[PDB]
């Protein structure tokens, strides 16, 4: 692997500068004891100017995330569908590396804030990497690549004053949506829970464009990927997500982290949907449109292969800061089309990285070289590391006898473009007609959820809009809401203090589609990861004890069990002063530990018991072992996902399916 | 505005490339109207490669941070201590830009993070650019300029996973502090209310190291630059600044901001202590040492003028 | 040598960066007769790889050539030097070497006057050791400050960049007569050093002093001088401009041609080494770069070999992407105090910022060292390696404290020659010692013969001559004139000015060993030297003249070249593209003879003036057969003439011939002043 050569092992040895001279670095050179730094102190400068230049631009979106390594393997030989080599036989192994990310958000921004999230795999294959570019929701909010330099500008931050950072609650963000309305499906997707994902792990991943599969026959086939979550679907809930935000920024690259450390790697099955060339307009939306889906009732999921992330980077920077993705990465068998948003990528992607790293050679950077041999006549440019035998670098040639040879779709397993396709008419700059209908999608999206998940929707565009300052851009926000639901924008209008404008029901249907809604999709299908906080204290031996047989049980069961109590010891984990229930998904109280659920300069006033209230309130399971406690936080002995035993064991069963569960969703008021 | 001069005025108009050739930017061209987009479209390719390369590095520290632009006001003809144009008359202004900013964590990163916090001024003066490039903390961790590197990987997010942002709370930053001791200082410091000031208005700055004041005649003085706040001191208690992380991420930018267009824009008297060459090692430490405050009892504080921030940005990234 | 990084391209189908095999002559078109598609990814990452293809060029050094080779230790020098690489009888450490002019642009001719650089890289066993030298001891300023002051006076004018690759303008002589300094490393540049034959035929210099530090912490002063083994030899400058534009690349080519023949060139690394107690005892500063110890005071020490003998694979990857620094030091050498060097320190690690445009310069192959790298340096744009230690900061126990601080008493370290001091004020001023300008320039002068003499006289009055301004060429005449009385008037007769009367403060009689380029004697090696046999097609025996010839003289390792009309079984140059540049001697066969006393296939009178351009330029000329009459009167070159030869025999033609090309200039043939 081009990675394992470039590995640098510092685990013993003397230091040297970067032309091996042992040096060094703790002391300057000066002219006497207190005297000047000396100029000719090389080994202080060459270590402040390779600091000096550390840094480098961060991506111009999705510039948040965190990537890992695995692998893909085929189910079958695909041939039947494509050419695509990586897919050509049951069992086919390929190496993969994946960043998941948020998009508005700098750097150094925090995970768990409300966004779009991109969901890029490398496959390294044997005919060379081709990359997926995707994000955790299928349709975008534009329907054109020359638009994303205005959707991008109006979401990030205000460019007076930088303000806010990583969201999409002020002005510009409403004004931008309610004046295009191509935003509105992915807008509902995002004020869903789709919008603050539980983790990278419990997300999907969509290529978002229709793609091309193409046979080695020269026919074609239109495609959707989908990657569908093993660890099943989940979010957090706004209150909760926004206190991670501060508590823990880290905590989906964390999670990601410790997963894999732990030998959970994620998995997901990579999927397609396949239809016919002649399906472009068949479904009521043109194919080309990338702010529409193929509902799964029209196209079914088939399974292409499994990918696993089963290992993490050795160097942050080195691997996950410098890989970079380009939809121009494609491989014989796959081709694109004319969705005016991925052809637009396609110039993107090449030019950014120039930016970013400061030169033409960043393909043979160790995370972006391929597996495969690199024949070619591309040369020279600052950062240069490969040394060219070939010294008639042009084609055509005689004196390299010919070589490289061309490759096609005839001769070398060359890339090709689907054969099939043309284009015919004006040269215009003008938008298909067919591209028109913005609205019933977003419906189509907001009737498949539940009640209690639509509420949360609804609660979502009440917290941003309530916090546009301009009075009409807040009016022009209704009249492209009720547009999409007249219901929508009355209960949005409610807490703005405007009427909804009069019902128009133009692209109004009751129409649903399965697979799009999270609370609906069911109970978690394994709870192995899962965090569990055990709230005891130092004050009960009794507490100690019970916390540590609910632990070694739950810890058999592959969660994530942390023990809090007033300071650390042998069993205890975490402190108060440092727990809080964002740092788990169901929270347990000893029975010992009643007395400070009811002071102490070891954490704040209240602590204890706020971690369990909180808990609560954002729908996890949560339980009482051995209640005094149950009433001083207010909670329904008898309400689900609320458990009191004082057998160990029949507390570890029942709890074990409300995490399965995992929301308990009558907690949250609905709207009359 | 001080840089007027350079402003664009684009409220009225009609859009048009970088050359000047009026343009549009709303559609792809190309070939049919269900077609694919053509190379030949140099309104795409500009726009686009505009947008691929807004980004630059951001600084190596104090990458989060926000300005203003204000003006300083000498208080007296300092020609007693110094040649300095800018402090050689009642009542001379100069005008300033001054950049706030935590020093651990990347852009997008919290103001409210517990941290040592950037403060550097620059006076525009007549006899050219003079930066006083400070923080709100007197004394720094190290004492050597070759040791920076590695007091900042340590302190910054652990290389192999870049965990945790913005934060010392951490294995190699406790590391760092307990095998260089030279550390303790600042680190007590940061970890008292200093750490999460309650704005940057209610904070102090400071030089940190002795420089020198020289007159015309050649002689010189040892002097510390301290600005003390008008608005007085006052902290963020921790949990609160936790939940302020999450809520609003530009708490102190946005505390700026909005005290500049209300009027209310924050001042600081300009003061250094002042001491002879021949007390540099007079005070029980060498003024060398910029692990070092001199206390106030030994060497009391002159104001030399007034620092005044009371006009916002246009354009943050150009500002 | 660099096997690792090397990518073979003799088989196989066309791929992208990223390994998918691909086309790259036709674009995609919507229709046969229709515009390019933004989706051709095959077209855009071929287009963007050649529109970033260029980096910016050296700041100074722009033009210019290098080989890999070997560096053998004759000696164990630990009594002396710390130095790894010099720590046994026979050590051998692997080295890259680049020449070049010093002011010209990428692509300016190779046979400019100028300053040359020679600059050397040890890939040692304790990291790489780079000597950045020229091929002048000495060099035109003081201080490392005034360096852009120079650089910008000797490069063209700033309005309109003219003139490329000359100190032949106003600017360059302006600076010169206002900053005295300037007049030894001037002086050195008007002789035939700023005119060498080859790379091969020039020696390498380190310019300043430096240390030797031994393990013990004692430590002695040193020159590097790299001496050349296949002796001293210069062009005459009227050869040099027609070789400008005959053939830019002369010297990149010689140097390729030698060692692809097998003929790779040979330097002895020498030093003068002295006591630190002699820093001001010769009677100049060994702080003033400006200065030489004579060989008189301080003789060369031989401490090994270097020997070029590979070229390189790629130009670009290897020649133009090499990065040396002064500041790539190795345990067992250190600094001096010399304010030259001092400022070259920090330049060398700036610029390779701008070359690379990003901090990782020293992992592209041809920078990187030959032992591991253990530090703490991190990121930046195209960082190549995945480092694992995830504690990069000292003093740590997450990492037990690894990498280990390495110093004089620890792991090999680096250390400061610890005897090494500074008292007094923090000053910008200038050493009074460094106050004479004029005596070593005169020491200089003296030095060389009568005719090398006058060539430098020349030299300055074709470029003084073009100076525009009446007061730069009278100031220019006031500094000439301190150096030596006589040079001032003689230069002065070409411009049409009086010379000032002489001020003898600096004049002296004074002169030093080893400095004389026609004083060195005949070369002591003829092999690679180019003999031009001009032959016709008209005359079958012409042509078995030219083939006997060319048997006996490539026995003796000349390059031979047969010049007639056309091209054929034998014939390797036409006429039309034959110069007497591109010859160190010329001989012609009698046979052909017809062609000296018009051709669509030469320019008129080209045969013919192939031999007097040679004979003219003091080259060794001749006719082979006996009937040499014809040719020598049409081109008025007497048969008793000291190199000029003519005999029947080839056996005896050869032989005499020989003997000239190894005097290799006959000076008789150039006037000289009264
Ligand atoms: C279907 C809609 C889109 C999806 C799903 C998508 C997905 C992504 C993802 C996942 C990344 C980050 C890759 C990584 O982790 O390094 C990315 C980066 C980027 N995207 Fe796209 N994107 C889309 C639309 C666009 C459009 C229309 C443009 C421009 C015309 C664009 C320009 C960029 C740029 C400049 C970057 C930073 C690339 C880099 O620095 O490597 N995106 N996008
Ligand atoms: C007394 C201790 C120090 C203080 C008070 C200090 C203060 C600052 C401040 C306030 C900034 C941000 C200025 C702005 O807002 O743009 C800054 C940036 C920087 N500092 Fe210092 N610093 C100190 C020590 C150092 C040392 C020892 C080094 C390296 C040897 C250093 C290297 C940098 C670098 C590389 C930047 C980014 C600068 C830029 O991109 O313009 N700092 N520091
Ligand atoms: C003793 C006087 C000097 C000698 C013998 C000397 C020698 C050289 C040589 C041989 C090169 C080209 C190395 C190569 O082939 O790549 C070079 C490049 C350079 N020199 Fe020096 N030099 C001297 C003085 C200076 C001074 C005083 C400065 C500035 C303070 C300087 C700045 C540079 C720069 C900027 C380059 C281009 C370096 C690069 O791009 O790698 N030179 N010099
Ligand atoms: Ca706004
Ligand atoms: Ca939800
Ligand atoms: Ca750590
Ligand atoms: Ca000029
Ligand atoms: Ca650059």
């Amino acid at each position: 692997s081009p990675l394992a050569a470039y590995e640098v092992d510092d685990s013993t040895g003397y230091l040297t500068s970067d032309v091996g001279g042992p040096i060094q670095d703790q002391t300057s050179l000066k002219a006497g004891i207190r005297g000047p730094t000396l100029l000719e102190d090389f080994m202080f400068r060459q270590k402040i100017q390779h600091f000096d230049h550390e840094r480098v631009p961060e991506r111009a979106v999705h510039a948040r995330g965190a990537g890992a390594h695995g692998t893909f393997t085929s189910y079958a030989d695909w041939s039947n569908i494509t050419a695509a080599s990586f897919l050509n036989a049951t069992g086919k192994q390929t190496p993969v590396f994946v960043r998941f990310s948020t998009c508005a958000g700098s750097r150094g921004s925090a995970d768990t804030a409300r966004d779009v999230h991109g969901f890029a795999t490398r496959f390294y294959t044997d005919e060379g990497n081709f990359d997926i570019v995707g994000n955790n929701i299928p349709v975008f909010f534009i329907q054109d690549a020359i638009q994303f330099p205005d959707l991008i500008h109006s979401v990030k931050p205000r460019p007076d004053n930088e303000i806010p950072q990583a969201a999409t609650a002020h002005d510009s963000a409403w004004d931008f949506f309610s004046q295009q309305p191509s935003t509105m499906h992915t807008l509902f997707w995002a004020m869903s829970g789709h919008g603050i994902p539980r983790s990278y792990r419990h997300m999907d991943g969509f290529g978002v464009h229709t793609f091309r599969f193409v046979k080695d026959d020269g026919s074609s086939k239109l495609i959707k990927w989908h990657f569908k979550s093993r660890q099943g679907k989940a979010s957090l809930v706004w209150e909760e997500a926004q206190v991670l935000s501060g508590k823990n920024a880290d905590f989906h690259r964390q999670d990601l982290w410790d997963a894999i450390e732990s030998g959970n790697g994620p998995e997901w099955d990579v999927c397609v949907q396949i239809v016919d060339e002649s399906q472009a307009q068949a479904f009521g939306f043109d194919l080309l449109d990338p702010t529409k889906i193929i509902p799964e009732e029209y196209a079914p999921l088939t399974k292409l292969g499994l990918l696993k992330l089963d290992r993490n980077p050795t160097n942050y920077f080195a691997e996950t800061e410098q890989v970079m993705f380009q939809p121009g990465h494609i491989v014989r068998g796959i081709d694109f089309t004319e969705d005016p948003l991925l052809q637009g990528r396609l110039f993107s992607y090449l030019d950014t990285q120039l930016n970013r790293n400061g030169g033409p050679n960043f393909e043979q950077l160790p995370i972006n070289m391929p597996r495969v041999p690199i024949h070619n006549n591309n040369r020279d440019g600052a950062g240069q590391m490969f040394i060219h035998r070939n010294k008639y670098p042009y084609t055509p040639n005689t004196l390299n006898s010919g070589y490289p040879r061309q490759a096609n779709q005839n001769a070398g397993r060359g890339f090709f473009t689907a054969p099939g396709r043309t284009a015919s008419g004006a040269l215009v700059r003008e938008v298909s007609p067919t591209f028109n209908d913005h609205w019933s999608q977003p419906r189509l999206f907001f009737n498949s959820l539940t009640p209690v998940e639509q509420q949360f929707l609804v609660n979502a565009m009440r917290f941003e809009i309530s916090l546009v300052k301009s009075e009409e851009v807040k009016k022009n926000v209704l009249t492209q809401l009720n547009r999409v639901s007249h219901d929508v924008a009355v209960r949005v209008a409610a807490a703005i203090g405007l009427g909804a404008p009069d019902a128009d029901d133009t692209y109004y249907h009751n129409n649903k589609t399965a697979g799009v809604s999270i609370v609906g999709s069911g109970p978690l299908p394994t709870i192995k990861t899962l965090r569990v906080g055990i709230l005891a204290t130092t004050s009960e031996s009794s507490a100690l004890d019970q916390a540590a047989q609910l632990r070694t049980r739950l810890e058999k069961d592959g969660l994530v069990v942390t023990v809090v109590a007033e300071t650390l010891r042998e069993g205890v984990d975490q402190t108060y002063s440092t727990a809080d229930a964002t740092g788990f998904d169901g929270v347990v109280v000893v029975d010992g530990a009643a007395a400070l659920f009811a002071s102490s300069p070891l954490f704040p006033t209240g602590r204890p018991l706020q971690i369990f209230v909180d808990a609560y309130r954002w729908g996890k399971p949560v339980g009482v072992c051995g209640s005094e406690v149950l009433d001083a936080a207010d909670v329904p002995e008898d309400g689900d996902g609320v458990y009191s035993e004082e057998s160990v064991d029949m507390f570890v069963e029942e709890f074990e399916k409300g995490l399965a569960t995992f929301r308990f969703t009558d907690r949250f008021a609905l709207d009359s | 505005s001080p840089l007027a001069a350079y402003e664009v005025d684009d409220s009225t108009g009609y859009l048009t490339s970088d050359v000047g050739g009026p343009i549009q930017d709303q559609t792809s061209l190309k070939a049919g109207i269900r077609g694919p987009t053509l190379l030949e479209d140099f309104m795409f390719r500009q726009k686009i490669q505009h947008f691929d390369h807004e980004r630059v590095p951001e600084r190596a520290v104090h990458a989060r941070g926000a300005g203003a632009h204000g003006t300083f006001t000498s208080y007296a003809d300092w020609s007693n201590i110094t040649a300095a144009s800018f402090l050689n008359a009642t009542g001379k202004q100069t005008p300033v830009f001054v950049r706030f900013s935590t020093c651990a964590g990347s852009r997008g990163s919290a103001d409210t993070a517990r941290d040592v916090h950037g403060f550097a001024t620059r006076f525009y003066t007549d006899e050219g650019n003079f930066d006083i490039v400070g923080n709100n903390i007197p004394v720094f961790f190290i004492q050597d300029a070759i040791q920076f590197p590695d007091l900042i990987h340590s302190v910054k997010p652990r290389p192999d996973n870049e965990i945790p942002q913005a934060a010392t709370a951490h294995d190699s930053a406790w590391d760092f502090f307990s095998q260089q001791p030279s550390t303790m200082h600042t680190l007590f410091w940061a970890m008292s209310g200093h750490g999460i000031p309650r704005s940057y208005r209610h904070m102090d700055g400071f030089g940190v190291h002795t420089f020198r004041f020289v007159k015309d005649d050649g002689s010189s003085k040892l002097i510390k630059w301290h600005f003390k706040s008008r608005q007085g001191k006052a902290s963020l208690v921790w949990e609160e600044a936790q939940v302020l992380s999450g809520k609003n991420a530009d708490f102190h930018r946005q505390d700026l901001w909005d005290a500049i267009e209300s009027g209310n824009g924050p001042e600081w008297d300009v003061c250094v202590q002042i001491v002879d060459e021949s007390q540099a090692q007079a005070f029980g430490f060498d003024l060398l040492d910029p692990t070092k405050i001199i206390p106030e009892e030994y060497a009391p504080l002159t104001k030399l003028g007034l620092l005044k921030l009371d006009r916002n940005p246009t354009n943050y990234f150009a500002e």
